[PDB]
């Protein structure tokens, strides 16, 4: 199925990058819900760079 | 003057079991073929009965208890060494005495021991004198259980051998090494715990996710196994936006939680789905990449070169 | 002028949250970028 | 022969636990949402059986659970691994066995053992005989019901992994990484712990100490806290000169300590002055300088390097 | 406010010295218990100089 290990490597790899991503949007959320706005900010941006990058 | 201890019916077929067929053969040699042909057992090949099952931990050894237990339909009884060490002060190895009797008036019977390793050596403080005698009733009743016609079938359990009183050893006989599964037993171990949930694509990730999985124990497999579960669960419990599946002709409409950018996505939070007409996201091989992402590697290869080591040493010659 | 907003962002960042569950980039990209302009404009 | 463990809690609450809000999502799928929701778990999707806390000390692993505890509304029960441990040398298993038969009594049951790799390991004395057959006995109940039909869950705690004895290692499920609180966290500790005491300058000071705080403990944080608390009451306690604050809204006059110099600076002893009477100084960020300058980091380094070792070999693991 | 982050340091630093001055006050209060001026003057010059210096 389209090299069933490399590329299947690389896939597991890009979800590891989006499920960091995933962890940094709650992080956001958690901050949020303390009020903590720059932290949301740099969180959130963090989290949007890396979407950029993929 | 009975005092119960555990009997009872596991449901575990040899199917259930993955892999180990040469073991699974010589077992089914120690146990049932005794038991449907005795006759076979005149002259210098002798009814085998003391079996040590060793290796490293995680690898099926009580599951494989449980199978033969299930399969063999001779009376199983199951047991720890640290169960009955004692009332007083006093009196112990009655109660060894009658379990020896109650086993020979249950033939055909099997006496399952995990961890003996724990009845074992030399030291102070109650084995010196006090197991000591505890230790030479269990090797008086394993002298005479070889003595005369034997119904009872002795299974021992261990994953440090080399933690074993010898004086056992030397009174003990077949020695069975339970290693790793390897890439087929993953493999198969992997479709095993699929069953009903829905199987996604052919054979091929299986054998790859079993390629993938290298030195993990079933205990390792089936954790990853329950992870890839409970993701569909995570999947259901991150969740606004759903859509309908199953068209008119089904019973009712059918809703799976979906991202903001479908086309019929209606949203609201899981609570508000109604258990039937919720549909469970699929499995998908991601689900099982994330397992494997929850797993890191599980093996210290010391255990492993000294259970090479015992291997080599002991079971290879009868001792 | 502030409460509200902020459940917003958050209602917004669940989305991408979401999203990113069923892969859905663009989605996301969306969703994070409208949460930050919104947070931006607080 | 029961042994009292109480199971009624306090107040922790979810919100109270500062970061890993996948550790809780664990603890909740793991505990609330099966019993919520239970037809979740019919076919081949299982409860988790096992879960290993483990870190520095002081980063509320007891807080956790606690929290759970409150959270769950189950029948949490929780045990140092000292706790019930023999008297006549040998008559140990009694109780244990007694124990997991009231796990099974009332399901769904929590049990918390603290410092598992107390009862844990391979030497001799007790490794030989009494912790070893009750390393043993624990190992058989734990598994024992743990596969097939559970109605408990196990929470272990540790400061050491690497100590943990390979059998139990394989025996034992999910283990959960505590690292040192992040900026966020310690934030957030910062805000629980503000008190009736008025804050001074908005959060960004929060902001500020959070980042300014690196590798300390909750109970670190806390401590710090309680310091600068003191300083009012130090400053209280230093004064001879107090002020009135009490404006004509106030029933009667409200003094507050002061420098020689001011405008209505009496003299007397903070002793002779009473408890609503008295105006305590707010606190500032002064006092806060001074409790970060007062208590020095409370982390050795050489700690992290083992507990790394074992997070790149085990980790945020399911075991 | 605006906020500062820099000077947060500095306001450590007089703090410290601050400090500096009420420890040496204290041992002059000490020394006077026992009626050691040549102690008590020396740490109260010392005081006052780095005072001044502050
Ligand atoms: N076919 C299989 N092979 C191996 N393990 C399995 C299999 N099916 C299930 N398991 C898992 O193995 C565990 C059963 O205990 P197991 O027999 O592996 O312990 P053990 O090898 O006897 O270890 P120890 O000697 O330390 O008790 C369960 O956690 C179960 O999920
Ligand atoms: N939100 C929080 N997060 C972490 N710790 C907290 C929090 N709130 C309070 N604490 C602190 O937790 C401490 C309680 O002990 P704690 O649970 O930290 O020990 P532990 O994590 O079990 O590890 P060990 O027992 O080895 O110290 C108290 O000193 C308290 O100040």
């Amino acid at each position: 199925k389209s090299y069933t290990k490399d590329e299947l490597t690389k896939i597991m790899d890009r979800a590891s990058k989006i499920e960091q991503i995933q962890k940094l949007a709650k992080y956001a959320i958690s901050a949020l819900n303390y009020e903590d706005l720059p932290t949301a900010k740099d969180e959130l941006t963090k989290a949007l760079d890396l979407l950029n990058s993929i | 003057l009975s005092s119960a201890i555990l009997s009872e019916k596991p449901n575990v077929k040899w199917e259930d079991v993955a892999g180990l067929e040469g073991a699974k053969e010589a077992l089914k040699e120690a146990v049932i073929l005794p038991v449907k042909f005795p006759h076979l057992f005149k002259g210098n090949r002798k009814p085998t009965s003391g079996i040590l099952l060793y290796g490293p931990p995680g690898t099926g050894k009580s599951y494989l208890a449980k199978a033969v237990a299930t399969e063999a339909n001779s009376t199983f009884f199951s047991v720890s060494s640290s169960d009955l060490v004692s009332k007083w002060m006093g009196e112990s190895e009655k109660l060894v005495k009658q379990l020896f009797a109650m086993a020979r008036e249950n033939k055909p019977s099997i006496i399952f021991i995990d961890q003996v390793d724990a009845l074992t050596g030399t030291r102070g403080e109650g084995e010196s004198e006090a197991s000591r005698r505890i230790k030479t009733e269990l090797l008086v009743q394993m002298n005479g259980v070889g003595n005369d016609s034997q119904g009872v079938l002795v299974l021992g359990a261990t994953n440090i051998p080399w933690q074993l009183d010898s004086a056992i050893r030397r009174r003990f006989e077949r020695r069975i090494y339970i290693p790793l599964p390897d890439l087929a037993a993953r493999t198969t171990m992997f479709e095993i715990n699929v069953g009903d949930t829905p199987c996604v694509l052919t054979k091929e990730d299986y054998r790859t996710l079993g390629a993938m999985t290298e030195g993990y124990s079933g205990s390792d497999i089936a954790v990853v196994v329950k992870d890839a579960l409970m993701q569909p669960i995570r999947k259901i419990q991150s969740a606004t936006h759903f859509k309908d599946v199953s068209t008119e002709d089904d019973e009712t409409r059918k809703l799976t939680p979906c991202s903001p950018g479908d086309d019929g996505a209606i949203e609201m939070s899981w609570t508000d789905i109604e258990a039937d007409e919720l549909k469970e996201p699929d499995l998908t091989i991601k689900d099982f990449l994330k397992a494997i992402k929850s797993t890191r590697p599980t093996v210290n290869e010391d255990d492993l070169l000294k259970q090479e080591q015992f291997t080599r040493d002991f079971g290879q010659e009868g001792n």
